[PDB]
RNA sequence: AGCGUACACGGUGGAUGCCCUGGCAGUCAGAGGCGAUGAAGGACGUGCUAAUCUGCGAUAAGCGUCGGUAAGGUGAUAUGAACCGUUAUAACCGGCGAUUUCCGAAUGGGGAAACCCAGUGUGUUUCGACACACUAUCAUUAACUGAAUCCAUAGGUUAAUGAGGCGAACCGGGGGAACUGAAACAUCUAAGUACCCCGAGGAAAAGAAAUCAACCGAGAUUCCCCCAGUAGCGGCGAGCGAACGGGGAGCAGCCCAGAGCCUGAAUCAGUGUGUGUGUUAGUGGAAGCGUCUGGAAAGGCGCGCGAUACAGGGUGACAGCCCCGUACACAAAAAUGCACAUGCUGUGAGCUCGAUGAGUAGGGCGGGACACGUGGUAUCCUGUCUGAAUAUGGGGGGACCAUCCUCCAAGGCUAAAUACUCCUGACUGACCGAUAGUGAACCAGUACCGUGAGGGAAAGGCGAAAAGAACCCCGGCGAGGGGAGUGAAAAAGAACCUGAAACCGUGUACGUA
């Protein structure tokens, strides 16, 4: 995960992230403000994992 | 056998309680409870209260003897603020 | 490196548990241990209907500190300390008289 | 009957007494400042949250890489829901790096602190919109252009330095209060005290003699001791207060003054390598069984062990032999201050000579003002100039020249000891115990007051362990109490540190119109 990651390049990268903002991010915003989703250990994950690949793509390149 | 019922931090004056319970003192239970039910003081309906709850806890520590039971004691102290206390047993 | 940790076997040095063996499941962060079978206490629980009450008093168990539970080793039958050894790749625990390693 | 006499039962308790997740005062070190690459502080968000401390900033209780640790953790308040993995990619701690909202010196402009409105270049494009950097400020340095004016100058643009303020102290200067003593008080101490600014500072200033003597001498500056609380000053009153001399920390005098000579000679600042010692997460690191009370043993007793480790802390009361720890022995992937041997650009070794700081000092010449109005009276320049010698001119000293010596235009510059802590790291207190101690031990600069600044309280102690009175009954589905149970203990009950009277009620026995 924290290095798996790093060699792909930056297009893959940059469509997976998009894909889950646009898509998986509101569909866990919209499951939590339903009161469904009664573990919120996915919660957490996608934002994690979302924050991770926002993060990166900026060292990774033009730095 | 004695049974013990006290309410603590009444909203009522001490003075006024313990002048009501004085006219109680020394009288039957079951006339003191025919006494209570017309009686128009404020203290009135706390006294009532605590004599209940004394002889409902009898009942449900004491076998029997209830139709004897007397006011043996009853005082109230300064809490403003009043504490009731009652003590009732058939002896 | 945590001397006592999940599934120990140990004994109660203190605490009306004298000599009483017991195996601690785990071990809190203030120096408390967690060990069936010893230390039987009788909570007193609010009932709450929903989320599964466990139905009146609850035969619990409390936790008790670390430094009264020492280690138990089968190889002499006696509590004893422990101490640290170098593997060939790794530090690990090793009990006291005549060193037996856990 | 009603009191009085005392006893017991309680409650209002609150005299007294013990402690602290707190303060206050000292000792040793770094720091002794930060920042337009945007200081501190605020506004607003980031948590499965109804709310908070801390952390963080739309990437937001967190991020990437490298080390130690790693089986519990996801910070807690303060529980609950839900999680991952459990011997190496859970998580935790640290070193280095990326994001790091708005206001705020607050910088494109406006503006009302957390507010609004733009431009340029770069991208991108769903050819609608969106993201990245820059756009205040004056002078100086270099460059391209450059008027009135041919050049120049000013002016237009660019890259670089200089500050957009805050922050405890002092260096030297500028100014600049009140109060008090003088029996009140004009002068004065007060007091150069409160207060504001200036240059950079962590230390600063000063730092090497026509500066003292008195005929003999120590010889750069600063701090401290005796000197000395003395001489002296003081309506010689209150009070203030020396110097010399002798000792402690310190003790570096050189340099431009210009020519030559031989010279890249020791030395200086910068600039790589290696070593050692710290910071920078950390590793290891000894020893008890039984008996009896005791809520629980660390308590009384027996026999044994190490001690370079009996410093300290926790564990139901007092522990070397329970643990964390101490001494002791070790450790850093990368950064990291300090010392050296060490690669290199420059200042840059040492000898002879005078040079000895020229319209310079002194002499001055009328003024204003230096507090100094000449009063005890001295200092700035000017209206200005003659103007020495060139350490050959002198230098001031009490029998003229005193014999004697000086030091004067060299410096510039030079480090040591020395005032202080806004803040940080380590240690200590015969300092205090919640009206003390900090105002604030408790979510205290908090409720609250105050336009802001600022001012500003009361409230600490349950139970070792919430294991917090399960349950049942009365009661109004409350509040409250009683049985039962937990808790050694509930004469420990959430209004829970021990708790006497004063004060209020009940019973007890005596006498009591």
């Amino acid at each position: 995960m924290k290095a798996k990651e790093l060699r792909e390049k930056s297009v893959e990268e940059l469509n997976t992230e998009l894909l889950n903002l646009l898509r998986e991010q509101f569909n866990l915003r919209m499951q939590a403000a339903s009161g469904q989703l009664q573990q919120s250990h996915l919660l957490k994950q996608v934002r994690r994992d979302v924050a991770r690949v926002k993060t990166l793509l900026n060292e990774k390149a033009g730095a | 056998m004695e049974t013990i019922a006290k309410h603590r931090h009444a909203r009522s004056s001490a003075q006024k309680v313990r002048l009501v319970a004085d006219l109680i003192r020394g009288k039957k239970v079951s006339q003191a409870l025919d006494i209570l039910t017309y009686t128009n003081k404020k203290a009135a309906v706390l006294v009532k209260k605590v004599l209940e709850s004394a002889i409902a806890n009898a009942e449900h520590n004491d076998g029997a003897d209830i139709d004897d039971l007397k006011v043996t004691k009853i005082f109230v102290d300064e809490g403003r603020t009043s504490h009731i206390t009652v003590v009732v047993s058939d002896r | 490196a945590a001397k006592i940790r999940r599934d120990d076997e140990v004994i109660v040095l203190t605490g009306k548990d004298k000599g009483k063996r017991g195996k601690v499941k785990n071990v809190l962060s203030s120096g408390k241990v967690i060990v069936e079978g010893i230390n039987l206490v009788k909570k007193h629980q609010k009932p709450v209907p929903a989320l599964n009450q466990p139905g009146g008093i609850v035969e619990k168990e409390a936790a008790i500190q670390v430094s009264n539970v020492a280690i138990f080793n089968a190889a002499t039958g006696k509590a004893d300390r422990v101490g640290f050894r170098f593997e060939d790749g790794k530090k690990v625990r090793f009990f006291k008289s005549n060193s037996e390693t856990i």
